């Protein structure tokens, strides 16, 4: 970009629009700017705004290259810098009052061209160099686009147009900047009719105010022949409106110049369309490139957009990522090569997610650990090192809902298949590191919080609309194993993820209640169950109706419409009548050991308490039974995780001790048995007491045994401290000097 | 809440364990134990009907996603933003089309009042390469010479053309050149270049026509090659076949004759021309010489030559003749 | 403004056409060529 822009009165919006503009055009792509190098006006005034800029990032990336061209014999003070020696950092004196003639340079530039014709006297000698090596930079490389930009001018700014348009590099004009500028906005119509001298000198009455007695007879032609000129090539000019808030500001312009440019040109349709999305991507402008590219006769394929649409997902381009997808980049095609994966992961950029993956690192394969640390670690892991299916688009959406990228995530579910398991994976890997941020970042946490709302209601839309649909499909739907996404199924990976609002559906407690019957009928009331469990034969002489009589009148119904010992081992592998017998069981084992521990309980154990150990036996064959069913010190540390079966291995191994200890001979020894006998029954009436009211969790009981043992200790240390300072004074009141 | 949560981990224990309690289970563990999946929490379906479940789950997924579209664009903080966006280009379009809203057809009624009430009583383009500022290979910069100043029959005042001929009587038609003198060109007067008719049917010589053309003017695409000749006869232009590229049966029509634009155009001399064009698809007197300069081809399409208006109107004739 | 505007455009050339035309026409030509009654008697009851 090359601005071509002394005496210039532009006013402070347009001037802050502009500073604005052109700094974001800037940053964006790496791109040189050039520009004459003298500290007089527009010049200083985008070198002032280059180091605005230059301050703003720190220099940490880019450093914008402002290479200058300026002619030798206008500069102020060359004899200070005319050694023939080499490489030496030389001083200039820039203090504002140089002569009329000689201006100096701009110390916010970086590179200087000085062009040396021996003239000593006059500006104009120095262009026609300047336009020639923008063609050679044109000519390196498809070819590096080109632009000048245009502001208010005089007799240079109009030559440096017109030798730079005669070499098919085109113009910007910016719109209400004063002498040049609105000239050339003036003249939008009449080829042939407008171009004369009495126009040309109406126009130029009216906008060049104070200079108009400096105007000459040969210098007027000269400048209507030019201007005649420049506006018979219409397809490189563009006139261009003034920065305004309905969304139009330099990058539109530079756009629209650069196609405006190659749409009429020789050959440009082959390869510089490429560039031209590549670099129209980096300024987020959607509507300019769906309406100007993206029209019906291009006809392009659709593995060429892979570069282009990889940028819009690397910066979080939401609408463009749409329009894409929407165009013909196909998320099947994308994902080939899994170096597009690692590229990926290693772009990805700063989150609460990486700076918890790097110290793991400190590899897609690697990734698989903190996922799988990140979900439950019952899951099988993922993301093999070689293609374990492949599923391109649970790949994309794990990806974006580990970025929370919360607008591109739902381009991420939408392409995805398997619906409700990824949408409750999502939610699961958002609650865990919703709890696991320690680093406060709340309105961070709260985001992560409200996000795993959403998809927990988007996974009840989906399933109550399948519900409503069929019912029996709905119940294989549930209970499915998902090639994709591990060795997960969706009903337990919602209740390891807690989503309350999902497992309380009616479809969902349908099926519950349809299994905790079991092979008895889901109408029957419990109190006839009772009732069954109270006489064993009754069973054939009860109502309780079954799911194989039920369903064979149900089944032959339809068909109508639409044109011993088996049984009571049936009964018996119901899991209600398990937990009830179970429980009775349970009763009497508390009846019996709260009698051996008082009554019969002499120096070698009795017959009742032989049965005791029995029982006890018995109890830790089905706890090791239970261990046996659901590496080997693994699924030990997966099963200590649980609630109920620490109390069951406190409980034993208290048996086993006060037992153990109930073998000796001495009388403080077999107190001390009896002692750990009964603190040991009170732990397992606490275990019965939890069999109904606690759950199977850990971690929000861990959080409130820390949160009510710090209250507890609190308000016992401030009693502690009031009931020690009475004490005291009680007995500094009630006592003399000595104790 | 936690009632279904305490019913779910309560289905979840019990359905694994057998029956027969403590009591029993002494010999239920010890039977199982020395005897040696489960398909109602995690079953694995068999490929048959997954393909069929997947696909029938993406096309609910899709009902219930047009339906909270749907029911998106019907709440109130939507429809503000439409009428706001409608009533924006209402206004917008209103007020163009008010700045596109009679006098000249009042005068023109005037006119036929008057008019009648008399009756009643009684009874381009110049030559813009000529115009180019910087002459070819040269130190001289022309006159600046508009548009209106193109032709001899109007008269601009200060117009001073620097003569200028190269050290090696005439008016330039239809345009003034701002030099004069003969420059680059030989004579002071009016260089006819002749042009040879070089066409052939193209592939699928049903309304096609190529062409054996030259790119060895290191320049834009294929012209045919020709030269300026000795003027005024066609025998010359046969010696200049002859020379720069016997033949018996032949003729010559299409003759384009006249001033061709340059930017080598003076005030007394400039460029005139005569370029013909006309033609099985063998003409085996053409194909019997073999073409020397490497770049020379056989331009077989009529996309305006890319060139001059010279080359523009000799592919229109060929594209309108055949 | 709905109102008003059906009303506008309900106001809303033909005759001027004509009247062009037949300018154009007898032009052509002439190139070639070099209350209320007495309502009371009318009542239709005579006294
Ligand atoms: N390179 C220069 N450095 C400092 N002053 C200059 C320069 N060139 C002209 N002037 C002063 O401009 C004043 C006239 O004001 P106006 O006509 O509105 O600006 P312009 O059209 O002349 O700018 C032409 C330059 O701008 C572009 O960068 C081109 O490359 C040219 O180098 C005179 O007093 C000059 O001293
Ligand atoms: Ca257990």
């Amino acid at each position: 970009i090359s601005v071509t822009g002394k005496n210039f009165y532009i006013k402070t919006h347009l001037k802050d629009k502009f500073r604005r503009g052109l700094i974001k055009v800037a940053q964006t792509t790496g791109a040189w700017i050039l520009t004459g190098g003298t500290h007089a006006g527009v010049m200083k005034h985008v070198g002032m705004a280059v180091r605005d800029y230059t301050l703003s990032s720190g220099s940490m990336e880019g450093q914008i290259v402002v290479i200058g061209v300026a002619p030798w014999g206008v500069i102020h003070n060359r004899s200070t810098l005319i050694h023939p020696e080499g490489r030496f950092p030389a001083y200039y004196s820039l203090d504002e009052q140089g002569q009329g003639r000689l201006s100096c340079l701009d110390i916010n530039h970086t590179h200087f061209l000085l062009v040396d014709d021996g003239t000593q006297g006059h500006y104009g000698v120095e262009i026609e160099l300047r336009a020639r090596l923008e063609k050679l930079i044109s000519k390196l490389s498809v070819t590096i686009p080109v632009v000048c930009v245009v502001l208010d001018g005089g007799p240079g700014t109009l030559n440096t147009i017109y030798n730079s348009m005669l070499n098919h590099t085109p113009c910007v004009v910016l719109e209400g900047s004063g002498r040049l500028a609105d000239v050339i906005a003036h003249v939008a119509s009449v080829p042939v009719s407008k171009v004369t001298m009495a126009l040309i000198n109406r126009l130029l009455k009216r906008f060049f105010m104070q200079e108009y007695k400096n105007f000459t007879e040969l210098q007027i032609i000269e400048w209507t022949k030019k201007i005649q000129d420049i506006l018979r090539m219409p397809h490189l000019l563009t006139v261009f409106r003034i920065d305004e808030d309905k969304n139009y500001d330099v990058d539109v312009a530079i756009l629209q110049a650069l196609l405006k440019a190659s749409r009429s040109d020789e050959h440009a349709g082959r390869h510089c369309w490429e560039r031209q999305l590549e670099l129209a991507v980096a300024w987020n402008r959607v509507d300019i490139a769906e309406s100007e590219i993206f029209t019906e006769e291009s006809q392009w394929t659709s593995s060429d957009l892979h570069p282009a649409m990889f940028s819009a997902l690397v910066g979080d381009k939401p609408e463009f990522v749409r329009l894409l997808l929407e165009n013909g980049v196909c998320v099947r095609e994308f994902l080939e090569r899994e170096e597009t994966l690692c590229e990926l992961y290693s772009h990805l950029p700063s989150c609460f997610f990486l700076r918890k993956l790097a110290k793991r690192v400190q590899c897609l394969s690697h990734v698989s650990e903190e996922v799988r640390h990140l979900l439950g670690s019952f899951t099988q892991p993922l993301y093999i090192a070689s293609r374990t299916v492949w599923d391109p688009g649970r790949d994309l959406f794990l990806w974006a809902v580990v970025q929370n990228n919360r607008e591109l995530a739902e381009i991420g579910w939408e392409q995805c298949r398997d619906c409700i398991a990824a949408a409750l994976a999502a939610s699961k890997i958002l609650r865990k590191l919703a709890q696991e941020s320690g680093e406060d970042d709340s309105e961070e946490a709260t985001e992560m919080l409200e996000l795993a709302n959403h998809y927990e209601k988007q996974a009840i839309g989906v399933f109550s609309e399948c519900h409503s649909w069929d019912a029996q499909r709905a119940q294989k739907l549930l209970i499915r194993i998902s090639p994709s996404w591990g060795r997960s199924t969706c009903l337990w990976l919602a209740l390891e993820a807690h989503d309350k609002s999902f497992i309380a559906h009616s479809g969902v407690q349908a099926l519950l209640t349809q299994i905790w019957c079991g092979e008895l009928s889901v109408d029957n009331p419990h109190w006839k169950v009772l009732l069954c469990m109270i006489f064993f034969p009754l069973i054939y002489t009860g109502f309780l109706t079954f799911r194989r009589d039920e369903d064979i009148q149900r089944q032959a119904e339809r068909t109508e419409q639409q044109k011993c010992s088996s049984r009571l081992m049936s009964f018996l592998k119901s899991p209600q009548v398990k937990f009830y017998w179970n429980i009775a069981s349970y009763f009497g084992f508390l009846w019996l050991f709260a009698v051996v521990l008082m009554i019969d309980f002499q120096t070698s154990p009795s017959w009742r308490e032989l049965l005791l150990y029995v029982w006890l036996t018995s109890l830790v064959c089905e706890e090791i039974r239970q261990l046996y069913h659901d590496g080997f010190r693994r699924k030990a540390k997966m099963y200590i995780k649980d609630l109920w079966n620490i109390l069951d291995v406190l409980s034993i191994v208290l048996f086993i001790a006060g037992l153990i200890c109930r073998l000796q001979a001495s009388d403080t020894v077999f107190y001390i048995g009896k002692v750990i006998l009964c603190i040991d029954f009170i732990i397992f009436c606490l275990r019965l007491m939890a069999i109904f009211s606690i759950s199977r969790t850990l971690g929000p009981k861990i959080i409130i045994v820390r949160r009510m043992m710090l209250d507890l200790f609190f308000f016992m240390f401030l009693l502690s401290i009031w009931v020690v300072a009475y004490g005291v004074a009680k007995q500094g009141i009630l006592i003399e000097n000595e104790e | 809440t936690i009632w279904k949560f305490q019913r779910y981990e309560l289905i979840k224990e019990y359905h694994s364990r057998p029956a027969l309690p403590p009591p029993f289970i002494l010999l239920s563990h010890l039977i199982l134990f020395i005897r040696g999946r489960h398909k109602n929490f995690r079953q694995e379906l068999e490929q048959t009907e997954e393909e069929e479940l997947l696909s029938w789950e993406a096309y609910m997924k899709d009902n219930y996603l047009a339906s909270t579209r749907q029911d998106e664009s019907q709440s109130v903080e939507h429809r503000i933003h439409d009428t706001a966006e409608k009533v924006g280009a209402m206004s917008e379009l209103l007020e163009r089309e008010q700045e596109m809203v009679x006098x000249x057809x009042x005068x023109x009624x005037x006119x036929x009042x008057x008019x009648x009430x008399x009756x009643x009583x009684x009874x381009e383009a110049p030559h813009m390469f000529a115009r180019q500022l910087q002459y070819p290979d040269s130190t001289v910069r022309r006159f600046p010479v508009p548009e209106e100043k193109v032709s001899w029959e109007v008269n601009f005042s200060p117009y001073q053309p620097p003569v200028y001929n190269q050290q090696d009587k005439h008016r330039n038609p239809g345009g003034r050149t701002g030099i004069r003198g003969k420059g680059a060109l030989n004579t002071l007067g009016p260089n006819h270049i002749l042009h040879p008719i070089f066409t052939r049917w193209r592939d699928a010589e049903h309304k096609v026509l190529e062409f054996l053309a030259v790119w060895e003017d290191a320049e834009k695409r294929w012209a045919l090659l020709g030269g300026p000749a000795q003027p005024d006869l066609a025998q010359v232009l046969e010696r200049i076949l002859g020379k720069k590229l016997k033949t018996l049966l032949k003729a010559g029509e299409e003759v384009y004759k006249g001033y061709v634009d340059d930017s080598r155009n003076t005030d007394n001399a400039w460029v005139e021309t005569s370029i013909i064009t006309l033609h099985t698809p063998l003409m085996a007197d053409l194909n019997h010489m073999v073409e020397s300069s490497q770049p020379l081809q056989w331009r077989e399409v009529s996309s305006d030559a890319c060139r001059c208006s010279y080359q523009r109107e000799a592919l229109r004739q060929i594209a309108h003749h055949h």
